[PDB]
């Protein structure tokens, strides 16, 4: 019944991964040893969706890891949770990530897409009804981009029916943290366009903003910088896991959402946040959160929505609320910002109301919207790229994994063409 | 005895036919269970020994509302094969619940109901809920009246749906969804009551002193309306009431049917204690634009057909004079071909409370349910909605990837047409 | 005719009492729940911060 | 049976009604929860179990004064929607309180007076109060007037306001509320009753001995004059008077309507002792400019009309001896084309003192109205006041801001001139 499958690819991946199953984990009261000790008989409802059952009490997550470098899979084994994860999962290869695109995508990705699609085979006969699948990986160096696509691409062929969705993150316009960026980034594009149906885009630098201005932390740490799309992650698959006034699962939220199939990249948004110094003062309640989503500056992606319009836009409320209050927040929201959201589809803000509400937060609130503000993102790339590969010479690294030069400018003519869809429906 | 049988489509209808069965089990005196601590043949099947059953079936995509009824304390008393749940949401798409998945499980729901009907010898009627914005509620249910209405024949299936409020949307593919199941029911439906939440938001926090309300004031507001209804077929009272005499007066043609409903006193605790309430204030109440359960002002149009019960301590005499008083009111405007327009009943069935409720214990109450074009209002938000979408195909990819044809759009389109034309035509005068 | 308003009057004086104890136990429990929220948030802050 | 309804405008017209209804609750003897430990009719609404309603509709912009009746002790008495109030009061602007402001609440305030209306089928008047110079009690008054032309046409519209005093102000801007006020008054209103607080002030020392009054007594005081107004509908009496003989008799054309009002005999707890208080005593008393509560002098005016009113042991024979002895002194002087110019009427309930009253137990009273031309030096002292304000345009920015149109001041100013001419031509002999 509407389970769902977890694939985690590369460093950021494994990472990110790790403190996602250690907040879902808490959230349904699992122990470390993977024995259930909770306070709740709602939390074993439907657990079936993220967790296996083995013989004595012990759950065990359907959790498939990937990686070309074996020393990420080190430090999972070595976490606290480490001990949770099935060892049979762990698939891993010998070699250096290489910090390419290409080279992941043909060299090593040939020879690991073959044990990776049978782990993966495995646990998609052990769900009835499994609803789609899930990927967390980056597109900066090259192991989780060029490895995620191809691994990405052959699921749809073997899965077309189910919802493909991935928690991506860009490179970072001015944090960059690689001379090749932009080549990985812009050869990624064309395959994500065509397979994903849900692309949620996270970016470095928006998450190191929210972190001073709210948060106030005076030494982030990567462990801190991804508790919050941990946070995205759970709020998401809320619905399946437990009852609400309205239930959204994420066929719902494609429909809506997506008016046409090229428009589906989506920008992520979580609320509340506040300093620990001042949740004191707050007075928390529906109209708080509400003036939290719709602010630009908790927006996990770098691109202001006010310079550009707004498609059709979703909003998820965990916790007890009337429902009254939260269809006047999005009604009056959507009028008073009426030159926000285009004039030709009404009703543009989706709600949805879920009954529970996570550990420690009385409420909380998840935002997704769709907008044309991706423009500045891939203007920033493409902007990029072409400085890039004007010295036409840099492609050679590329060029001895079997990369042709003229994979780069089909690329960008591809990535060109979804700009020019995204400026026509402007108006 | 005289039997009614009830179908609850999507989440919007279980969770308003939890708040029915509350009612109805406290108004009969039944244990949650469904041992006791008459009509009881009319609402409920009796398994022998000491055990009554419901005869109601919920049907779902979404196993977790049926679920929620499955772990619920009233469990005891639903008879397990009553509660049909799928595996997936119909996604808010009208063709993924028409086409796809509702055809998987439209025989096992089909089969069920036959197997109840037959227990119910005295059978007379339907009752189906629906939710217009929901996939589950559209889809499934034309695909259901479709087949319901060949497989009875002459019975009078009457609907209590939920649409869309003016302003208040939830759902963005509703217009869609919307327009498409107006089709089906405007051609399978005998008669289909219209209800919008915006409505009962704003009568809910002006006539009864709730500040946020939720979901369960609204549920338990309907029963009260639906239990009105059938409370005359269920006691004894001066001037009964069937189904079928509803049918003949409301509607004055075919396509016309769609009626509008009102109750009164909506009152809370303390007022009830500052007021006397007598039969006169209760019948102004009714006509009154703020009352009313659906958005539209009565003064833009006319009154049609008009239809009144009554229950506890009603004479007929003060009935007569009410109405009398009504009709001297120049602010209602009726036809000038429907002088009578009105047709009264009374019940002796007080109205019942509910522990920890939101109504009041009044000695008598009054339901309306009439007829008017001012209904007409709501088409063409509705119909202006649908062009904004469809002038730039917003969503034309989802629904025919699901099985359905494009062309079947302009159709639904085409009919919605016809009958806002056949209302301006009907609310002529020569 | 007079009759029926004592069926009226006896259940509004005691289901006004119904609203209050409703009302009155809604209040309690979300006291014990903002003290247990309260303690929440001060294990969040005074042991895993100052942690 | 017979009802009035009353309608309280302002800080004024509220805080003066609570000191008429602990008149009349006491009077009555009804608790203030509304139950006991007639002629209930005439200002009190019955519920089901014996619970009273006051027939009254509690208006302002402003809800402090609403608010403290809301936590007050008579919180139980009044029904919560029939006390209304604003978010900000007009501001001492008659613009404001007539255009932007009022327009906002005008239409609920209606349907809370129709709706009670109903419940007063023996309807024979309204009674509305307002203070000249605020802003909300003249702007806000002017409105519900001119509505209530149209909507209940042959109604006697009666009033009780205060007009300011000849010196003594606390609004600068009073002039202009009260000239467009009179303006609006002086059309549609049947028969308005004058009162001013100078007076008010002086005889509330030299009548009785209290050093420094405040709002509370005089509006005691106010209330006893209502309370005899009424009492002849409320209780048996020797010489029946209604409403509309009051209207017949004191008024002799159209626009001359106002009258002037007083009473007797105010005397202190002590005092009251030593004098006999005869039927003699009070009638003579009465035509005194002191006991006057208009500061005008009657001896510069004439008399055309004049109305008594008695409660107590008052006798018929006492009566004719009293007023031809009046008619006797020179000192009073009346119009040659009103010989009679006198209408009596006699209630036996006497006057009942408040717990914490300011009067005496008189055992018999008396109350005065009358109509004179001595008014019209009310009227020039205000009108010259205006050409003032005007000849400079003192405050002509903050009235057209709100909406009025400049060319209303001098439409006013003509108003309030031909209604002077038409006092002079009237007082005029032949
Ligand atoms: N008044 C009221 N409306 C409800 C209630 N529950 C659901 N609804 C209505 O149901 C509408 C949406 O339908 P859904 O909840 O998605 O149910 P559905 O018909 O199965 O839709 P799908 O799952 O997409 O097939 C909302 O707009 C609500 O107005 C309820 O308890 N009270
Ligand atoms: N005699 C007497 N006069 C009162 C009483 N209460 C208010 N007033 C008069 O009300 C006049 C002004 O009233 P305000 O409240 O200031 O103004 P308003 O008429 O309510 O209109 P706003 O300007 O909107 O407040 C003053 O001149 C007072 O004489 C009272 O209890 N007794
Ligand atoms: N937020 C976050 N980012 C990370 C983490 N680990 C790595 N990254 C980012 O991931 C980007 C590229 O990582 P890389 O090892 O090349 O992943 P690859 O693309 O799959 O090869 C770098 O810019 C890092 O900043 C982490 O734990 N948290
Ligand atoms: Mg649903
Ligand atoms: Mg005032």
């Amino acid at each position: 019944v509407r389970e769902i499958v977890h694939i985690q690819a590369g460093q950021c991946g494994n990472q990110i991964g790790a403190k996602f199953w250690e907040v879902i984990s808490d959230e349904h009261g699992i122990d470390p040893t993977g024995s259930y000790h909770g306070d709740s008989d709602l939390q074993l409802e439907r657990i079936n969706v993220y967790y296996n059952e083995a013989t004595g009490g012990k759950y065990v997550p359907r959790a498939i890891l990937v990686d070309l470098e074996p020393g990420t899979m080190d430090s999972v084994r070595a976490g606290q949770f480490g001990q949770l994860f099935r060892p049979d999962n762990f698939v891993f290869g010998q070699s250096g990530a290489g910090n390419n695109w290409a080279k992941g995508y043909y060299t090593e990705g040939q020879e690991l897409c073959e044990s990776i699609l049978d782990v993966i085979r495995k646990e998609a006969e052990s769900c009835d009804c499994l609803q789609g699948f899930q990927l967390v990986h980056s597109l900066g160096g090259g192991t989780g981009a060029g490895l995620g696509t191809l691994l990405l691409n052959k699921l749809r062929e073997e899965y077309p029916d189910r919802i493909l969705s991935t928690y991506s993150i860009v490179p970072s316009p001015k944090v960059s943290d690689t001379v090749v960026e932009p080549y990985n980034c812009t050869l990624s594009v064309h395959q994500l366009v065509e397979s994903a149906d849900e692309v949620f885009c996270i970016d470095n630098e928006a998450l190191y903003d929210i972190c001073f201005r709210t948060l106030k932390l005076t030494t982030p740490t990567y462990g801190d910088l991804n508790h919050l799309v941990s946070m995205v992650m759970s709020g998401t698959t809320c619905a399946l896991r437990f009852p609400g006034q309205l239930n959204s699962d994420l066929r719902k939220l494609a429909v809506n959402l997506v008016p046409f199939p090229r428009l589906h990249f989506f920008i992520v948004g979580f609320a509340p946040l506040t300093s620990r110094g001042s949740q004191q003062y707050r007075a928390l309640t529906v109209p708080e959160l509400t003036s939290q989503l719709f602010d630009n500056k908790n927006m996990m992606a770098a691109c202001d929505p006010r310079r550009g319009v707004y498609l059709t836009a979703s909003a998820h409320f965990r916790g007890r609320m009337s429902s009254k209050e939260v269809d006047e927040q999005m009604l009056n929201i959507q009028a008073r910002n009426t030159s926000y959201f285009v004039e030709w589809i009404p009703s543009n803000v989706k709600s949805a109301i879920c009954d529970i509400p996570p550990r420690g937060l009385k409420m909380a609130a998840t935002f997704i919207g769709n907008t044309t503000a991706f423009r500045e993102l891939f203007t920033r790339v493409d902007s990029q790229f072409q400085k890039m590969y004007a010295r036409r010479a840099f492609i050679h690294w590329y060029v001895n994994e079997g990369l042709e030069t003229v994979e780069f400018d089909e690329a960008r003519s591809n990535m060109t063409d979804l700009i020019q869809e995204y400026e026509m429906y402007e108006t | 005895m005289r039997e009614v049988i009830s179908i609850h489509v999507g989440q919007a209808g279980v969770q308003i036919g939890n708040g029915c069965w509350e009612l109805y089990c406290l108004e009969h005196g039944i244990q949650p269970d469904g041992q006791l601590p008459d009509a009881f043949n009319t609402f409920f099947s009796e398994t022998g020994a000491g055990k009554h059953v419901p005869r109601a079936v919920f049907v779902d995509l979404e196993p977790t509302v049926v679920d929620e009824v499955r772990t619920g304390t009233y469990r005891q008393l639903f008879h397990p094969e009553q509660l049909i749940s799928g595996k997936e949401d119909a996604a808010n798409n009208y063709a993924r619940g028409h086409y796809t998945v509702g055809k998987e499980i439209i025989d096992l729901t089909l089969d069920r109901i036959r197997k109840l009907a037959d227990q119910c010898t005295g059978l007379q009627g339907f009752l189906i809920f629906h939710s217009f914005g929901g996939g589950t509620g559209a889809g499934f249910g034309s695909l259901l009246l479709e087949r319901l209405s060949v497989d009875y024949g002459k019975k009078s299936k009457l609907e209590f749906t939920v649409y869309p409020s003016p302003q208040v949307s939830t759902a963005i593919v509703e217009p869609y969804n919307s327009i498409l199941a107006t089709h089906s029911m405007i051609d399978h439906s005998d008669c289909a009551f219209m209800v919008d939440n915006e409505a009962l938001y704003d009568l809910c926090r002006r006539a009864l002193d709730i500040e946020r309300p939720t979901y369960t004031n609204l549920n338990r507001l309907i029963g009260q309306v639906v239990s009105s209804l059938t409370a005359s077929l269920r006691f004894d009272g001066a001037l009964n009431v069937d189904f079928t005499e509803f049918q003949t007066n409301l509607v004055p043609y075919a396509r016309i049917h769609f009626p509008i409903c009102s109750y009164a006193p909506v009152i809370s605790a303390e007022k009830a204690y500052h007021e006397q309430l007598s039969v006169a204030e209760i019948t102004n109440s009714l006509f009154e634009p703020a009352n009313m359960m659906v958005k539209c002002d009565p003064r833009h149009g006319k009154y049609m057909a008009c239809t009144l019960l009554y229950r506890g301590d009603v004479v007929p005499k003060d009935v007569s004079a009410a109405v009398a008083t009504i009709k001297t009111k120049r602010t209602i405007q009726f036809v000038d071909w429907c002088p009578t327009g009105f047709k009264m009943g009374i019940n002796y069935q007080p109205p019942t409370v509910v522990p920890g409720g939101d109504l009041a214990k009044v000695q008598r109450a009054v339901c309306m349910l009439a007829n008017t074009t001012a209904i007409a209002e709501a088409w063409s938000r509705l119909d202006h909605k649908f062009d904004l979408m469809y002038a730039k195909r917003a969503f034309v990819h989802w629904y025919v990837g699901e099985g359905m044809e494009e062309a079947e759009f302009p159709e639904a389109r085409e009919d919605l047409a016809l009958l806002e034309k056949d209302y301006d035509e009907v609310a002529a005068e020569s | 005719e007079d009759l029926d308003e004592v069926k009226k009057i006896n259940s509004e004086m005691v289901a006004a009492k119904a609203r209050t104890f409703r009302d009155q136990q809604l209040e309690i429990h979300r006291q014990m729940k903002e003290d247990e929220k309260a303690e929440e948030r001060s294990i969040a802050d005074m042991l895993e911060e100052n942690r």
